[PDB]
This record gives structure tokens, sequence and C-alpha cells, in this order.
RNA sequence: AUGCCCUGACGAGUAGGCAGGCGUGGAGGUCAGUGACGAAGCCUAGACCGUAAGGUCGGGUCGAACGGCCUCUAGUGCAGAUCUUGGUGGUAGUAGCAAAUAUUCAAAUGAGAACUUUGAAGACUGAAGUGGGGAAAGGUUCCACGUCAACAGCAGUUGGA
RNA sequence: UAAUGGUUAUAUGCCGCCCGUCUUGAAACACGGACCAAGGAGUCUAACGUCUAUGCGAGUGUUUGGGUGUAAAACCCAUACGCGUAAUGAAAGUGAACGUAGGUUGGGGCCUCGCAAGAGGUGCACAAUCGACCGAUCCUGAUGUCUUCGGAUGGAUUUG
RNA sequence: UUGACCUCAAAUCAGGUAGGAGUACCCGCUGAACUUAAGCAUAUCAAUAAGCGGAGGAAAAGAAACCAACCGGGAUUGCCUUAGUAACGGCGAGUGAAGCGGCAAAAGCUCAAAUUUGAAAUCUGGUACCUUCGGUGCCCGAGUUGUAAUUUGGAGAGGGCAACUUUGGGGCCGUUCCUUGUCUAUGUUCCUUGGAACAGGACGUCAUAGAGGGUGAGAAUCCCGUGUGGCGAGGAGUGCGGUUCUUUGUAAAGUGCCUUCGAAGAGUCGAGUUGUUUGGGAAUGCAGCUCUAAGUGGGUGGUAAAUUCCAUCUAAAGCUAAAUAUUGGCGAGAGACCGAUAGCGAACAAGUACAGUGAUGGAAAGAUGAAAAGAACUUUGAAAAGAGAGUGAAAAAGUACGU
């Protein structure tokens, strides 16, 4: 139950501020769990999603596949990871939208930020 | 209560208990007081007789605390006197101590005689008295104070 | 129109009135909002008790002058009775009305114990110095009540020296009733020969 | 404006209020308003004041359990629904079961620990809400007491010895001595007074 | 036990009154109710119950919610208002598409030519013109290339489209 | 089991004028209505009468405010104030028990005697009637008066 | 000639200020009619709508020329009540306050004013240096037709004397507060259905977190959040733990007697008349015209006037927070509200498209699917398109798309 008379359990404003949620906000949004391994290795939770992470689909159709993100589509609230396709019956193969809370990071692109963040969070980072 | 009412009721019946002939209209004797005179004489006089002309003299600023005298009667007088101590004054009465009562402090301005308080004495403090309500309290044993 | 036995109303409601109606929906917000603002000025005037002393004045007009109540502040004479003055009695929680005069010992005297009274149980916090902190009390009028003054006991002898009473008042009407005429009729008699 | 508040007497309130409590009482009323308490030993359900102190939300279900409440606790999440209609988004999505009322005479935990639990309200003898003693208008919510709240009691709404705490009040008289009409008709009294019966369907002579 | 049973009489109805019920949106409580193994809606000269308002079931279609009972509440029940908004008929392939004299033959283009282009013939405006320019107004309609779903009340390959 | 029954379509016999509306009178040569869907009309408020229900009851009304709170809820609360407990008169004013709070005539219920029928007693509510009391109106006008004030007592086809 | 003074001007002189917008609420002016009176003219609607002028976060009002008649209260405002009452009114319809009492909030004051007269002790500007919302120096100016100090009726001032009590400011970190960043629990375990598990069943875990929202169907436990706390950052005339200017200084302010005083607002009060307004009645307020005061006297004391008192304030000058209002603006939070003919006119490129010369008027229009996976390819046809094939859980979802 809610506590603070500041946040608000409005489902029409919950749902105007998540679809009109700026780039930076839908970063956080679309946050992604990591792994057994990797929650072991680093001692926190989740992320926010990368370009270079290595993923595996926990759910859907294309569920224990891998891959890399070839793309965060922010304005589509997806990810687009290579290796998981639909091949269209002109021979072109388009990306399928993939949401990163079905998804389980398996290997994180580490930069200075990443590290920072994890740190920030509490992690481990080894 | 919306579902109470008899407009759920007259629902499929055409003038709404209101009739075909006569038909519900706006205002069809006049708004208001109208025609008290004229055409809703008879219901003037015949339920409000004396509505209309002039009754006597005018009070320019009147002021309803001028006129403030709570009445109490005799019949009651005993109810100022709290509970607990009502029995023990009213048993074995006495003169020499008596029951003091002030009816101002209990926020009556005049005494009336209603009749029959016991023959007990009291000693009763009033801004105004009736002559039988101090006769009926000198009957007693007791006296009026006047007070202010 | 005019219809069956019923009492005749006056509703006053042939103007626009629909565009002046005040309903008090935020009678609980305003509520809140009182109480969060003195707790807002309690904590800004820290530990002073959030409300001046009041003197206890006699209510005026007969239907109410057997009631003391709350008046507004204490007389000038009261205040140097008391021992201090106005203006700096203004500034350790007494208020002052300059207006006001008395005429009643008896108010007079029940004022003057009540500024005894309280300074007696307030601390004057020193002007620049340590000034140890002295547990506000949030409220001067519910540790300086207001009390009706005893007018008699519950128990005395009947002294009845048969007045009758109810002839005082028929007797002193009429005094007041017939002073100025025969007033005149007693000047009117003087003026002879 | 509309009326959308009613005033009512604060008397007919503490009327009502002291009924609901009554009601609170013998597991018939309990048993027809839901409430699973038919493996209750014994209504009123009081516990030991060692609960208004539990501040963790696993160790307050555990005594609820312990003291029974465990059916009802079930009862309560395995209610959950969707609402129907348009309600539904007006911040009103879901509908679930009253659980119990645990009511305390004072709060060291009780009240923040059994927050999250879902069905369970909490309530002071200070107060007593009648929204919460009779929801829906139904008497016999299952009220579990502590032992300071259940001695309390007695002073909130007063005895024959104890006068109410509250200013002028009594609880109710009663206008029937019994509420069980069959006794009275089968005592000796009335017996021995009145005629005898017919044969409960008459012959249908001719 | 506003239950059950016995006995008797009675039953027209506009305007109107009162009662007992049926139904709809939403609220509190309950059935630890129904549901993607199919909720709601909708269709059904298929069935069942109710004097009736209505209620229930079967089959089809459908795809995400919705019911019973106890109460609460109302923006709560339609055949009409020359009602409002939207949609659709019959009339009806009908009335009509007849002022301004008038068209015709070939070739080309094209899927397709009464109507486009070019040639040929025939005519008209007849210089107060159906000519050549401007003012107001319009605003790109000018011109070229591509092109015909709509528009040009027939057509169109043409066009101020 | 469609053999009886239900539903439906059809045939046959007899019956059956188009609804709504105003009107004494409508199938009308009176008016609205081609059709279908959706929308579409006694509501809310202030004050109030009757009745009913509930709480308390010579009282009652917590919610203007204050306290409190899991927070527009619920719970608790002082002083006031409104209405009621007194009327009457234009007003100044005055202000409700001769009595078992009266008599008579009815009067449910109850009590006594009665196997009943009844007879007596007590009779609340209520109805009729005659009185008593309070005020207003019209009279009468006692003891006192620092003599014009007071207004006792007794009345009235008056009046509330 | 020259030098002032007064008055009046000029300048693209130095510096500054006003306009317009918004306008829900606020202060004024101005001001109807429909309507009700069963007609209508006074009345009512209404001291309203429209019109115009001016403000602010509130405004206005405000520390009594008050209310009263009491044993007296005591600035203003607002609520409850007074009270649909006193009163007004073709005394018809209608209208209609105030004092008291209970609360919310509470806060008090400043000038004209006196001979500084042994200090014009005062102030704007310019210039120079600084501690730059300002200070200091110097110079010019304002100003005696009066700027400062003292005094405001509650008082107070002058003089005379027993007498004690109280000294003000400036920068730092936390802290009052505002804005804002960051961190902070627990399953995506098994089986069944399904295109998809977020469903059903089983076994668990967290819960000061089972509000809400996303994610391919009802997700506390997948994700964001939520709850509880912690760590910061940037700002606000400071309630306090330290800091320091330390001959800030016979300052300044209080308090006791005695004595002499005690200035207190003019074409204003008041009056008559006219008009308007009011519940205000032989005139409640306001305004125009005319008359025009006084100084133990002026106002008021709700029936006109003379006479005698009494009571109560002290106008004709001025400031001031809160409680109160707020269909506008900014930011939030909610709902027994409406659900695309509803709800704002507008859920959408809506004050848009479009109409009118113009003032103005003013719509219609949401929904494929979880993902475009939006139909490769073959064939018929000039093409549109059809038939197949194919995607999809479904094409009884094919952009002319839920049902
Ligand atoms: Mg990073
Ligand atoms: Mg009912
Ligand atoms: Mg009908
Ligand atoms: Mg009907
Ligand atoms: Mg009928
Ligand atoms: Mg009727
Ligand atoms: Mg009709
Ligand atoms: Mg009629
Ligand atoms: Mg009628
Ligand atoms: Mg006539
Ligand atoms: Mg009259
Ligand atoms: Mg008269
Ligand atoms: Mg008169
Ligand atoms: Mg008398
Ligand atoms: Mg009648
Ligand atoms: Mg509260
Ligand atoms: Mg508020
Ligand atoms: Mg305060
Ligand atoms: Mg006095
Ligand atoms: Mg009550
Ligand atoms: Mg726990
Ligand atoms: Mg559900
Ligand atoms: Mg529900
Ligand atoms: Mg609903
Ligand atoms: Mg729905
Ligand atoms: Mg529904
Ligand atoms: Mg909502
Ligand atoms: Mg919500
Ligand atoms: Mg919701
Ligand atoms: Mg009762
Ligand atoms: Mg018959
Ligand atoms: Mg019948
Ligand atoms: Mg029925
Ligand atoms: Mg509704
Ligand atoms: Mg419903
Ligand atoms: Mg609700
Ligand atoms: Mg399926
Ligand atoms: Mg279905
Ligand atoms: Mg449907
Ligand atoms: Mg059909
Ligand atoms: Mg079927
Ligand atoms: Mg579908
Ligand atoms: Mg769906
Ligand atoms: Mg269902
Ligand atoms: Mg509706
Ligand atoms: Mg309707
Ligand atoms: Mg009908
Ligand atoms: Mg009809
Ligand atoms: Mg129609
Ligand atoms: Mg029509
Ligand atoms: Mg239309
Ligand atoms: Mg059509
Ligand atoms: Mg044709
Ligand atoms: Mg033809
Ligand atoms: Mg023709
Ligand atoms: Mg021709
Ligand atoms: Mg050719
Ligand atoms: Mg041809
Ligand atoms: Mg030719
Ligand atoms: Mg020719
Ligand atoms: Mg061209
Ligand atoms: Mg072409
Ligand atoms: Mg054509
Ligand atoms: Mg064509
Ligand atoms: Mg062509
Ligand atoms: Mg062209
Ligand atoms: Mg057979
Ligand atoms: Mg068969
Ligand atoms: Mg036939
Ligand atoms: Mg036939
Ligand atoms: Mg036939
Ligand atoms: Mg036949
Ligand atoms: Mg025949
Ligand atoms: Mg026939
Ligand atoms: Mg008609
Ligand atoms: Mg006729
Ligand atoms: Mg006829
Ligand atoms: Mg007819
Ligand atoms: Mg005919
Ligand atoms: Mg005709
Ligand atoms: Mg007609
Ligand atoms: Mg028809
Ligand atoms: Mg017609
Ligand atoms: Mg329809
Ligand atoms: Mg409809
Ligand atoms: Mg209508
Ligand atoms: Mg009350
Ligand atoms: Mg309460
Ligand atoms: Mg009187
Ligand atoms: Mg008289
Ligand atoms: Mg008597
Ligand atoms: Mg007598
Ligand atoms: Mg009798
Ligand atoms: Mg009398
Ligand atoms: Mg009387
Ligand atoms: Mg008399
Ligand atoms: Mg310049
Ligand atoms: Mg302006
Ligand atoms: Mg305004
Ligand atoms: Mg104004
Ligand atoms: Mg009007
Ligand atoms: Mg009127
Ligand atoms: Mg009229
Ligand atoms: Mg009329
Ligand atoms: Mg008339
Ligand atoms: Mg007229
Ligand atoms: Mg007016
Ligand atoms: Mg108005
Ligand atoms: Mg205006
Ligand atoms: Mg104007
Ligand atoms: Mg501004
Ligand atoms: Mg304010
Ligand atoms: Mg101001
Ligand atoms: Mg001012
Ligand atoms: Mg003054
Ligand atoms: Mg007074
Ligand atoms: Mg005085
Ligand atoms: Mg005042
Ligand atoms: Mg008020
Ligand atoms: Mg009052
Ligand atoms: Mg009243
Ligand atoms: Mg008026
Ligand atoms: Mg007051
Ligand atoms: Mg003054
Ligand atoms: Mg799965
Ligand atoms: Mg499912
Ligand atoms: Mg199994
Ligand atoms: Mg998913
Ligand atoms: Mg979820
Ligand atoms: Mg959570
Ligand atoms: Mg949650
Ligand atoms: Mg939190
Ligand atoms: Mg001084
Ligand atoms: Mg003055
Ligand atoms: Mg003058
Ligand atoms: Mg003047
Ligand atoms: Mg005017
Ligand atoms: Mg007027
Ligand atoms: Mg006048
Ligand atoms: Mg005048
Ligand atoms: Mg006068
Ligand atoms: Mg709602
Ligand atoms: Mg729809
Ligand atoms: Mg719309
Ligand atoms: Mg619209
Ligand atoms: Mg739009
Ligand atoms: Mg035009
Ligand atoms: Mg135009
Ligand atoms: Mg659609
Ligand atoms: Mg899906
Ligand atoms: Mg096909
Ligand atoms: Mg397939
Ligand atoms: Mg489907
Ligand atoms: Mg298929
Ligand atoms: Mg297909
Ligand atoms: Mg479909």
């Amino acid at each position: 139950a809610k506590q603070s008379l500041d946040v608000s359990s409005d489902r029409r404003k919950a749902r105007k501020a998540y679809f009109t949620a700026p780039s930076s906000q839908r970063r956080v949004l679309l946050s992604a769990p990591l792994s057994k391994e990797l929650r072991a290795q680093y001692g926190i939770k989740a992320l926010p999603i990368r370009r270079d992470d290595e993923v595996l689909v926990v759910r859907g159709s294309k569920k224990g596949q891998e891959g890399k993100i070839s793309s965060v589509y922010r304005l589509k609230f997806a990810v687009q990871v290579d290796k998981v396709t639909k091949e269209k019956v002109n021979g072109a193969s388009v990306p399928i939208n993939l949401h990163p809370s079905k998804l389980v990071i398996t290997k994180l692109h580490l930069d200075k930020d990443r590290k920072a963040l994890i740190q920030r969070k509490g992690g481990k980072l080894e | 209560p919306s579902r109470f009412t008899k407009t759920r009721k007259h629902r499929g019946h055409v003038s709404a208990g209101k009739g075909r002939i006569g038909k519900h209209r706006k205002h069809p004797g006049g708004r208001g007081m109208a025609g008290g005179q004229h055409h809703h004489r008879i219901n003037m006089d015949k339920y409000h007789p004396g509505y209309f002309g002039k009754v006597g003299m005018r009070y320019f600023h009147k002021q309803q605390a001028h006129f403030w005298k709570p009445v109490l009667n005799l019949d009651k007088l005993w109810t100022l006197i709290p509970e607990d101590k009502r029995d023990q004054y009213l048993k074995s009465a006495s003169k020499e101590t008596a029951p003091v009562i002030d009816t101002l402090a209990a926020g009556y301005g005049k005494i009336l005689g209603k009749g029959r308080i016991p023959n007990v004495p009291v000693i009763v403090k009033a801004r105004f008295v009736s002559k039988l309500a101090e006769e009926k309290i000198r009957a007693a044993g007791g006296v009026v104070e006047l007070i202010a | 129109a005019i219809s069956k036995n019923l009492p005749i109303l006056k509703n006053h409601f042939r103007k626009h009135w629909q565009e002046r109606v005040k309903v008090h929906f935020d009678q609980a917000g305003k509520k809140v909002s009182r109480r969060n603002a003195r707790a807002t000025r309690a904590a800004k005037i820290a530990p002073r008790p959030l409300d001046l002393l009041r003197p206890v004045v006699r209510a005026p007009t007969v239907k109410y002058n057997r009631k003391v109540r709350a008046g507004r502040g204490f007389t000038l004479a009261e205040v140097k009775a008391a021992g201090l003055t106005a203006a700096y009695a203004r500034t350790i929680g007494i208020a002052v009305d300059h207006r006001r005069q008395n005429r009643n010992q008896e108010i007079f005297d029940a004022n003057v114990q009540r500024l005894k009274e309280y300074q007696s149980k307030i601390i004057v916090f020193p002007r620049n110095g340590k000034a140890p902190e002295a547990e506000q009390v949030l409220s001067a009028a519910a540790t300086f009540p207001i009390a009706q003054p005893a007018t008699d006991v519950e128990a005395r002898a009947v002294q009845d020296n048969g007045e009758s009473a109810f002839r005082t008042l028929r007797l002193a009407r009429s005094e007041k009733k017939f002073r100025g005429i025969r007033e005149k009729r007693a000047r009117e008699k003087a003026e002879a020969e | 404006w509309r009326k959308w508040n009613v005033k009512v007497n604060h008397n007919e309130k503490r009327y009502a209020t002291a009924s609901a409590i009554a009601a609170t009482a013998v597991a018939s009323l309990v048993l027809a308003r839901g409430h699973r308490v038919e493996k209750i030993p014994e209504i009123p359900l009081v516990v030991s004041t060692d609960l208004e102190s539990i501040q963790k939300t696993k160790e307050a279900v555990a005594a609820l359990k312990a003291v029974g409440a465990h059916s009802d606790l079930l009862k309560v999440l395995k209610s959950k629904k969707l609402r129907a209609g348009k309600g539904k988004y007006r911040n009103r999505r879901w509908t679930q079961r009253r659980g119990p009322l645990v009511v305390y005479a004072e709060d060291n935990g009780i009240v923040k620990a059994l927050r999250n639990v879902p069905g369970v309200e909490t309530a002071n003898v200070a107060s007593l809400n009648l929204l919460q003693l009779a929801p829906g208008a139904h008497l016999g919510r299952f009220v579990i007491w502590t032992e300071a709240a259940f001695t309390k009691l007695d002073q909130v709404w007063g005895s024959e010895t104890v006068a109410s705490s509250k200013v002028g009040y009594t609880l109710p008289s009663h206008i029937i001595s019994t509420s069980d009409v069959t006794r009275i008709i089968n005592s000796s009294e009335i017996q021995s007074a009145i005629r005898p019966a017919g044969q409960a369907t008459q012959k249908r002579t001719h």
C-alpha cells in the first residue's frame, strides 16, 4: 500500500507516464535481470540493458535462444537481439522485438560507467 | 432512494400520473403567493385567517435580549438542585439551612406558579417572580430573593 | 400557486443563487491545514505557548451578564497593578487592551490575580544567554482557565421579612413610570405664589 | 450541492456499533457472514497482548495461523477477482474478501506488521469502526481480540458497574428479556394457562 | 410460523392512487462463484420456467472479462415528441441528362476512341467577335513530363483533374 | 415412439378497421408516424405538511469548531446555539390546582361474586358536556397612600 | 552692464517610470431587460448581466467620531447562530439586516503636529575608492513657504528632584524549509493448457513492500516502482553549538513623585433640497447644488421638534500579517463521475477542416495483430483484381482491418 501523498495509484496517470516516457526514462524502464552466474558474480539482480550485452531469452516462443542485442529500440520499448529473427517469405530477415524483462543477461558490456553503476548498486565487481 | 419513487412506476403510462385532460403545465394559478386576494382568497380565509393587513405598532431596532426572560415554573424548580443533594434537602426539611437556588445561574428570568412544590423551605433567587409563585414559595416556608 | 393547508413559506431563491452556492467540501481539508498551521506556528514560536493570555471580563447585554468569558486584553491599569508595563507585557505573552476600563473591583482583582499567576508560572528566557529549553506547553487558555465566580453557598437561613418581593417589583416599576410626571407636579407646586 | 454525506444521531451510531460488537460474538452470525471459523474452538477469540508488539509480517501471520485464522487468511488471496464493470478502470481494479479484524488496545507494531496482509484489518478499541465491524451491513465480522483490548472494552462501553467513559452513555436496554421465545412459550406458567391445541392441519370436513 | 393448513365470498375499468415484482449502469458484502479447455456481445420459425415484466439452456460466431444472492445508489426501461444524430428503403434503373444551327470520313495512339491527336471535308462566331489585350477578383489555374482511383451529371487514352 | 403432445409453416371455418393523441364522440375525409439503430423527458436543492421507521426522551441535536486518526473515513469532545418544556396581549405587561388536577354520560382492560348470563367496583386513551385556572376585553374598586398611586376581592350572551 | 529670486519652457540632456496581456477570485464606477406580480406602471429580477477603470497572491477591511444600556464589551475579517427575524413593501408579490453569545485567527500602530535655534542636526544626484541589494569621502543640488530628532491622545511634552533595570550588529558548517539526484527484499522451480503463462495445479520466498503500471491472457515474488531507511547536490532576510568588530560606551529606552502645560485635520462636520440607494421607517449611505460651524465641543445613542441631563467614542490625515475568497495560471492527489451520439466544442495534425464581407459560427473523425509476420511465388487479366500459394492461433483479423 502507498504511504506517501506524492506518488499516484492512478492507472491513467501511470499509463501516460509509461507511454510518454522520454528515452532517458525508458532506459531505466527497459531493465533486464542478470543470470544466476552473473548475479552470483556481481552481487546485484538487474541492470539497464545495453547493446553489446549477451542475453538468453527465457520466455515466449524464442525461449532458450542466445545472442547479442543488436539494438535497444527505446521508441518501441523493445530489444532486437541477433540470431533471433523472423524469416519472411521474400527471403528478407526482420528482427523480432523482445522485451528485456523476458530476457536474462548472461554477459555484460562493461565500461567505466557500468562498473560505477554496479558499485553504486552495491555490487561486488568480481 | 431513486428506485422507490413513483416515477419508476409511471414508466410506460403516458401522463406520469398528471392526467390527459388537465395536462401538467408550467404555472396554472400563478407563481408563489399570487392572487391570494383574487383567485386564492378561499385558501387564504380558511387556513390563513389574518394574513392580509396590518396589526399594531412597529418597533424600530428590536434587540431580542431586552426580552430574554425565560420562565421557570414551581412544578419543576427542584430539578435545579442536583439529584444527589435533592434527596437530602427534601428529607428532614429545614429553615436555618434551606437550599439556595440561583435561577439566573440556570438561565431563567422569571418564576411562575404552575403548582405544588413540596413543603420544604427554599431560598429562590430570581430576577422576576409572579404573585402566586411568591405565595406558594412562602407557603412552603421559603423566601424569594430578588437579584439582578 | 396557493393550495392546501400548508405553512406559507419564505424561500428566497428568485435571484441567480446558483452562481453563489458554496459547499464546504473542504471542511476536513481546512481542518487538516489549520492543524498543520498550528503545528508549523508552534515550531516557529518554540517554546512560546501559541496564544496570548487573555483577561476575564463580564459579558454585556443582560441576557449574558451572568457569565464571564475571555476578553481581549488587560487594561493598562491592570498591567500596572500587576507590576509591569504594557510595552513589556506585550513581549512576554500578555494581551493588553488600551481601550477597556475598570469599573468593577472584582473583575479588576480577578485580572490582577490572573496576571500574577501568569508571571509566577512563566519562565522568561534571558535575552542573549544560553536559555535552557523549558518544554513548550501549547496553550495559555487551557492552563489559566476562565472560572465562573462563585456567587452563593448551597444553603443558608431563610430570612423572610415579609416585603413580599412581587410588590417590590410592582412598586419599583411604578416609581420609574411616574417619576417624571410627579417631579413636574412637585415643581409646579413649587411655582405657586 | 447534492447531499453527499448523511448525518446520523451519535447515540444511534453507538447503538449500531455496540450491536456489531455483540454480533462478533456467537459463531452462527460469523459463519453466515462468511468467515471460515468452523474449526475455531470459541468465539470471542482473545489472544495474548504480546501480539500488539509483533512488528514483522511473517511473525504476525504465524500468530494468526496459530490462533486459527489460517483458513480465513487463505479465503482472502484466493478470492481476488478482477472487478466486473467500468469500476475496474476507475482505480477499483481488484475485489477480494474481508479477513479478520485484529483489535488492540495499544499499538507497538501490530498495525504496520499486519498492514501488508490481504484482508486483515487492525483497529483500536477506542474507535471500532462500524464499517469494519459489519461490512456490507452484514453482522458478525471475525475479530481477534488482544487481552488488553478485551479488558479495555469494559471501560469503553461500560457495564452494570463501570459507567461508559463516553459522556452520558449507557449500553441500550432490552425490550424482551430473552431472544428465543420457544422456552417462554413452553414454560410451565404459560403452558398451564393455555388451552389445548388442535390438529395443526385441519381435517377437511365437507 | 410476513411459514404451513382450513373455510367462505369475490374478480369490468379511462383519469388516478396504492401494492407486489421484472430489468439496466455503478457501490459495500458474500458465493474461497464463471472464464482463453473460451468471459461479454451477437445470431438462432431449437428447448425449458414464469400470468407477465423476464429468466435459463442448446447450437453457431467470438476473443477478455463477467455473473447469482443480500443490501446501497441513480444520468435506470421508449414506438411515437413535423424528437436528435447516424444509416437505409420504396418511388426507381424512374423523372430526366432537349436553349446557344453540326457534324462526318480516314489514319495514329491505345486493352478499349461519338468524344484524344493529325489530315480531310462541312459549318459557325462575322471586327459592339465564340478574335487580340487588360481593370477587379482568383492564385499557379500558366508550361512541360508522367499519368486516369476519384472529379469533368455519357465516355475519356484527354483535361483548368 | 414423434404414436400422443410442444413449436412452427400452411390450408379451412368463424371472428379481427391503424396505432399513438386531444375529444361528448376516431377506422376516420382530425393531427404525428417510410424504415432501423443509438440517444431521448417529474430531476437535484432550500424550507416545509401529513404519515411511517429508528434513537433518546423533558429533553434533544457529536461533525461551526476542537481533539484524534491506519487520514475527506472512523472515533472522542467543551461552551454555546436551534427547537421543545407557557401562554396571552397592539403594547406596557401579566402569567396557568377550590377540589383526589373537578362533576356528569359513555368507555377497552382489570378486580370481586358468578357453572354461565350477568351484577357490582375501578375505569387509561378518546368523545360529548358543565365547571375551575392563565392572559386579553368590559366592569366592580378593599386595606394603604405623603391623595394619586396602588389594585385586593368579586363578576361577564366577550375573547385566545 | 552684472548678479540673483520666482514662474514658465526646451533638449535624441543624466537616470528612471506608465501603457498592453491575463482577469477564477478582488476594489470601484456604470448599468438593463427578459422574468415575478397569474394583466401592469411602483416594486421585483438587481444595487445582477453586459460596458468601463484599477490591483494582488490574496485583495479589501482594520486598531472605534464602534457596539451598547450591561455587573458592560472592545481593530478588522470569516464560520455557527442571530433570522427568514426587527424592518421595508401597489404592507401585494416579494425583500430583509444588526448588536449579543460560541468559534477560526489574532498585532499592533504612524503623521499633522511644538523654537535644533548654542549646529538643517535631514535627503536625491554626480564623482573617487571599497565590505556593491549597500558603505565612505568630496562637490553640486533639494530644503527654512521646514528636511531630521522628540510627541500621537492608550497619551505626551517642559522643568524640578530620592532612584535602579536593559547595551546593538556581521560571515562559516549542520539545522527550519524548497528543488533535486542516488542506493536500498523475495521464484521467472516443476507439470498441464495455450501462439504467447502473467492461467490452473504443486513446492517455496519476501512482506514497515499484496498501491499502481508494463511485459505475447488475472504477475507481491520478471521489470519499473511501492515500503522502510541511508548517502548526496544546489538554493531561502534564520530558532542554536562555536566565531569575531571589543573605551561598539557618562549612547539609547524604560520606571517614582511634584509642578506648569497638554497644540489633536474646514467648504469639512452639520443643515436644507434633489436624485439614487438601503431592512433603515418625518431621509441607511452616497453624490450634485445652496448655506456653512464650534472649541467641558463635535459625532453617535434606529419617530420629527424645543428644553434638561446622562452614556459613549474623538471624524474631516495614514500604515499593517493571519483566519476568508479563487470555473484563470503552475504543481500534485483523488472519485459510488462519463466512457467515443457520452464526457469539454475538441480522447485523433481541434478552436482544426469548413461557412460568412465581418462580428462570429464551427464539425466529423479512437480499436489489424503478441509481433507487419502487411500476403514471396505461380496463373488469368490491359489493369483494378481474381484464383491459388503463403504468413498468422485466427484472414469468420487483409490497412474498405476487434466484435
Ligand atoms: Mg551504465
Ligand atoms: Mg425502501
Ligand atoms: Mg405508454
Ligand atoms: Mg410500467
Ligand atoms: Mg392507468
Ligand atoms: Mg398524481
Ligand atoms: Mg399529455
Ligand atoms: Mg391542472
Ligand atoms: Mg395539475
Ligand atoms: Mg378582481
Ligand atoms: Mg399583509
Ligand atoms: Mg397598524
Ligand atoms: Mg407602527
Ligand atoms: Mg401570579
Ligand atoms: Mg383545500
Ligand atoms: Mg477528523
Ligand atoms: Mg485547506
Ligand atoms: Mg494558531
Ligand atoms: Mg467593569
Ligand atoms: Mg446522539
Ligand atoms: Mg515479515
Ligand atoms: Mg478475475
Ligand atoms: Mg465488486
Ligand atoms: Mg464495475
Ligand atoms: Mg465493462
Ligand atoms: Mg460489464
Ligand atoms: Mg477515475
Ligand atoms: Mg488505481
Ligand atoms: Mg487500477
Ligand atoms: Mg431501543
Ligand atoms: Mg364474478
Ligand atoms: Mg380488475
Ligand atoms: Mg408479480
Ligand atoms: Mg451511471
Ligand atoms: Mg448492477
Ligand atoms: Mg464505494
Ligand atoms: Mg485455444
Ligand atoms: Mg461465449
Ligand atoms: Mg460484440
Ligand atoms: Mg428471427
Ligand atoms: Mg449454431
Ligand atoms: Mg482476434
Ligand atoms: Mg485481445
Ligand atoms: Mg462469467
Ligand atoms: Mg443516463
Ligand atoms: Mg434518462
Ligand atoms: Mg411505449
Ligand atoms: Mg408511448
Ligand atoms: Mg423515431
Ligand atoms: Mg420522425
Ligand atoms: Mg439528422
Ligand atoms: Mg437510403
Ligand atoms: Mg442504369
Ligand atoms: Mg428516361
Ligand atoms: Mg427538360
Ligand atoms: Mg443544341
Ligand atoms: Mg481510329
Ligand atoms: Mg454519336
Ligand atoms: Mg466531309
Ligand atoms: Mg454565317
Ligand atoms: Mg494547361
Ligand atoms: Mg495517360
Ligand atoms: Mg462522366
Ligand atoms: Mg469513367
Ligand atoms: Mg476525351
Ligand atoms: Mg491533363
Ligand atoms: Mg416412431
Ligand atoms: Mg420421438
Ligand atoms: Mg389461409
Ligand atoms: Mg380461414
Ligand atoms: Mg386464416
Ligand atoms: Mg374463412
Ligand atoms: Mg359458415
Ligand atoms: Mg368480420
Ligand atoms: Mg396529437
Ligand atoms: Mg368537437
Ligand atoms: Mg357523436
Ligand atoms: Mg385513435
Ligand atoms: Mg369521414
Ligand atoms: Mg387538417
Ligand atoms: Mg392539433
Ligand atoms: Mg408508423
Ligand atoms: Mg404525415
Ligand atoms: Mg432507437
Ligand atoms: Mg434506447
Ligand atoms: Mg425529451
Ligand atoms: Mg448540537
Ligand atoms: Mg464520532
Ligand atoms: Mg413583553
Ligand atoms: Mg393591558
Ligand atoms: Mg382545583
Ligand atoms: Mg377557584
Ligand atoms: Mg372519562
Ligand atoms: Mg384569568
Ligand atoms: Mg395565559
Ligand atoms: Mg381574564
Ligand atoms: Mg536621455
Ligand atoms: Mg491594464
Ligand atoms: Mg470577480
Ligand atoms: Mg468591488
Ligand atoms: Mg431569469
Ligand atoms: Mg418574485
Ligand atoms: Mg407579469
Ligand atoms: Mg404569466
Ligand atoms: Mg396581475
Ligand atoms: Mg406583459
Ligand atoms: Mg436593487
Ligand atoms: Mg447576483
Ligand atoms: Mg459585469
Ligand atoms: Mg457602461
Ligand atoms: Mg501577478
Ligand atoms: Mg492569505
Ligand atoms: Mg491590503
Ligand atoms: Mg488600508
Ligand atoms: Mg479614532
Ligand atoms: Mg452590548
Ligand atoms: Mg464603556
Ligand atoms: Mg469588534
Ligand atoms: Mg456566517
Ligand atoms: Mg447566537
Ligand atoms: Mg431562529
Ligand atoms: Mg433588494
Ligand atoms: Mg463572538
Ligand atoms: Mg486611537
Ligand atoms: Mg511455457
Ligand atoms: Mg487463460
Ligand atoms: Mg491430475
Ligand atoms: Mg510476456
Ligand atoms: Mg501485472
Ligand atoms: Mg511490491
Ligand atoms: Mg504491488
Ligand atoms: Mg517510500
Ligand atoms: Mg521615548
Ligand atoms: Mg483627528
Ligand atoms: Mg471651511
Ligand atoms: Mg462635503
Ligand atoms: Mg447607480
Ligand atoms: Mg431600491
Ligand atoms: Mg435619503
Ligand atoms: Mg436623501
Ligand atoms: Mg432617529
Ligand atoms: Mg468513480
Ligand atoms: Mg462504442
Ligand atoms: Mg464528442
Ligand atoms: Mg461534438
Ligand atoms: Mg482532434
Ligand atoms: Mg453573408
Ligand atoms: Mg469569408
Ligand atoms: Mg471498429
Ligand atoms: Mg496476445
Ligand atoms: Mg476464394
Ligand atoms: Mg498456419
Ligand atoms: Mg478469432
Ligand atoms: Mg488457418
Ligand atoms: Mg489470407
Ligand atoms: Mg477477428
